[PDB]
């Protein structure tokens, strides 16, 4: 809420290395410790400027409309079919940005409108352009998991783990991953053998599940055999909700009128708030985590054409402004979910943007000392849901539907996606 | 001649104009605080989502295309827009102008994402146009067509006409009263004077006397950071990053504020700024009246924007250099 003022008024113009290898994977890492990551990032939201507040919630919205940018797709985007299907706005948002590190003139000045620039509209170069977006985007995760009122426990965790896996020889740069730092603690620099792929792929997801202690869909597919790099971000969501139950009887679904599923189900008993527009038949409702953040479920009026539907969950201002807050009480019913993830933004964006071919183009150099030539630079998300133990409406999500997690705080959404069936 | 002007939220007012030979269509804000003419460019990479959001002119589909290509970077308040310039006709609420005018190839997301219009006329003097640029306004006036040297603005509330622009004179059929100038502090600058700013019971701004920029352009009405510290202090008001809110159940007990320009005092009551969304004291209601720095030499100064625009038709008078003030209606 809600409305944004425009100042239109003009004005004379104003404004304003040590370069190391990562060792191989064979060696001995430790494991990610959950706990100490999230201890950390509530610090780095309670330590946080009333300006920085702003900062994060405007990368959340730039964050935002990369998501509905990345949508001129065309109902394509599940055709990068890898896992389930559901991408990170946030975290494309964030690998991407953290790319633009690793950019001079043309690569950085296509980013920087790819991405979404110039978070000031102008490139002034400071500590704000790459390492100000890094760690206002650090925030926004923070801002997630806050639980402010809450205190206790808020249950909801948010993981973003870096992998940044060089070709043997590769001298990466040092000031580059203290960028990486600023968008994420966990940065794991580790080199690798890329001319066989598949003993790359097997050991690359051997270390990272090693390492994080999540099964990731898969890694290093369709990268080619003459590469180098291979930019990995890895996200995992928890998210329990408070008055729910996984049901040893399952419910089943239909992902189509002819077919039926053989699936978990969640009950769910509580006063939400929901709200369905008759004008083009739709109906969302929630289960809040803090009311900073919220889990809302898109439902289709009719259910019958979800791609239509569906291309208004990820239009521009509307899904935002989508926020009447009239109460209501529902019996809550959906899948138990518990899927994996994975997209490569190479193939996610393409032709509008095209940075596919803008990625093996020659110009890195702040990130490369030596050749660079991207194979993958992957998005895996491990989105996780879970429960804590007169008159209702029957809520239930018996065929496919949509949903989307939204922090309020960071005016971002950190995940959308859409559910066939549970596989 | 009047353009028809459609009312976004109330923070919105824009019309549509076209553009070269057919007719390329854009909905345009009108902003007496800048001089420049500008719109999106076929030209934008779409990698600015914004121009991916946007009506785009294409030079290739017009016949009346006169090339420049000099570069032009244009600075507001909220944002900023580069690209080169270009000539070619231009259809503004009927009239038909040779123009010169900005194609913009980079128009940031932020704020542009969350533009209803495509681009902006600037209705100010030329004194203050980027490149030197004739303003869309002197070119008409060049035509000896008008029946008088003055533009005027009628905004209506959000509803749901949105408002209207008339060039050449005013319509009386959207105020009452008669208008009462102000004369312009200098030409080049739809500024002036103000002698003083009320809240409730207590002058206690501006004291010692202003300025006062009335801006077509600006959504809000606004003031200096240090004015509306404490113009919202008094009003108990909470600051977030970008406005001022108030717990909404206490909307409609806001004092009144009062602008005092040319002898006379010019009254807003809180139905008049608050954007009363609701009436809960669990809900913040944001208000119409922001902080905004402006830049030397223009600035220091308060900015009427919309907000005062809605209450007040206004007349902008470039024979006399004034500009006067009536009650909307």
């Amino acid at each position: 809420v809600y409305i944004h003022p425009f100042h239109l008024v003009i004005h004379n113009e104003s404004t304003c290395d040590p370069t190391f290898i990562p060792a191989p994977i064979q060696a001995k890492t430790s494991p990610v410790n959950e706990k100490a990551l999230q201890d950390q990032l509530v610090l780095v939201a309670a330590k946080l400027d009333t300006e920085d507040k702003l900062r994060a919630a405007m990368v959340g919205m730039l964050a935002n409309f990369l998501g509905f940018r990345i949508y001129g797709m065309h109902s394509e985007l599940w055709g990068v079919v890898h896992g389930a299907t559901v991408l990170s706005p946030t975290a494309v948002f964030g690998t991407l940005a953290s790319l633009y590190l690793g950019a001079l003139d043309h690569t950085a000045d296509r980013l920087q409108a790819i991405l979404g620039v110039p978070w000031k509209d102008k490139n002034c170069t400071s500590r704000l352009d790459a390492h100000k977006v890094l760690s206002a985007l650090q925030a926004v995760q923070g801002l997630l998991v806050a639980q402010g009122r809450a205190d206790s426990q808020a249950q909801l965790l948010l993981s973003t783990v870096v992998g940044v896996f060089t070709a043997p020889g590769l001298h990466l740069k040092q000031p580059f991953v203290q960028g990486l730092a600023l968008y994420t603690p966990v940065v794991l620099p580790r080199s690798l053998d890329f001319t066989e792929l598949d003993v790359a792929a097997e050991k690359i997801d051997r270390f990272m599940q090693a390492v994080t202690g999540w099964k990731t869909g898969c890694s290093l597919m369709g990268a080619s055999v003459d590469s180098t790099l291979a930019f990995n971000t890895y996200v995992h969501f928890q998210g329990k909700m408070k008055g729910f139950s996984l049901l040893a009887e399952p419910q089943e679904f239909w992902v189509d009128n002819s077919t039926s599923v053989s699936v978990p189900m969640l009950s769910g008993m509580g006063t939400f708030q929901h709200w369905s527009d008759i004008q083009d038949n739709f109906s969302v409702t929630q289960v809040p985590f803090t009311e900073s953040a919220c889990l809302l479920l898109i439902q289709p009026h009719y259910a019958s054409d979800l791609d239509k539907v569906e291309g208004l969950t990820f239009q521009q201002n509307s899904l935002n402004w989508m926020k009447k807050l009239s109460p209501r009480t529902i019996h809550l019913t959906m899948p138990q979910l518990v899927l994996q993830g994975s997209y490569d933004l190479q193939d996610l964006l393409a032709q509008a943007e095209l940075p596919a071919i803008l990625h093996t183009e020659l110009n890195l150099q702040k990130l490369s000392n030596d050749r660079i030539r991207v194979g993958e630079v992957l998005n895996s998300i491990f989105f996780e849901l879970e429960a804590d133990e007169p008159e209702v409406l029957e809520v239930t999500l018996n065929r496919p539907f949509l949903f989307a997690v939204y922090d309020q705080s960071a005016t971002a959404l950190h995940f959308l996606g859409r559910v066939a069936n549970p596989l | 001649s009047s353009v028809i002007l459609t009312n976004y939220m109330d923070t919105q007012y824009y019309g549509e104009i076209g553009i070269g030979t057919p007719p390329q269509t854009f909905k345009v804000v009108f902003d007496t605080g800048s001089s420049n003419v500008w719109v999106p460019s076929s030209k934008c990479s779409r990698l600015y989502t914004a121009c991916v959001y946007h009506k785009l002119f294409d030079a290739s589909d017009s016949s009346s295309y006169k090339h420049n290509g000099t570069e032009l970077t244009l600075r507001y308040s909220t944002g900023t827009v580069s690209g080169f310039l270009s000539q070619d006709i231009i259809t503004v609420g009927g009239i038909t102008v040779t123009q010169m005018f900005g194609e913009v190839t980079e128009m940031p997301a932020l704020p542009f994402m969350l533009a209803e219009f495509d681009g902006v006329v600037g209705m100010g003097f030329i004194e203050q146009a980027i490149g030197r640029v004739t303003p869309i306004f002197d070119n008409i006036i060049s035509q000896g067509v008008l029946k008088e040297d003055v533009f005027s603005f009628y905004y209506n509330r959000d509803s749901e006409l949105g408002g209207q622009i008339v060039l050449g004179g005013s319509d009386p059929q959207h105020y009452e009263g008669n208008f009462h100038y102000i004369n312009l502090i200098k030409t080049g600058v739809w500024q002036i004077q103000m002698k003083g700013v009320s809240v409730g019971s207590s002058t206690l701004l501006c004291e010692d006397g202003c300025l006062a920029l009335v801006d077509t352009g600006a959504s809000y009405i606004s003031g200096s950071t240090s004015s509306i510290e404490k113009l919202m202090e008094a009003l108990g008001a909470k600051k977030r990053l970008f406005d001022y809110v108030v717990k909404c159940n206490e909307g409609p007990t806001l004092p009144d504020i009062s602008f005092h320009l040319g002898g006379k005092e010019y009254t807003l009551t809180s139905a008049d700024y608050v954007f009363q969304e609701s009436y809960s004291s669990k809900k913040l209601c944001t208000l119409a009246i922001h902080a905004m720095d402006i830049p030397p030499p223009t600035g220091p100064t308060w900015a009427l924007g919309a907000t005062f625009i809605r209450k007040f038709y206004t007349e902008f008078d470039r024979r006399n250099n004034r500009i006067g003030f009536a009650l909307a209606r």
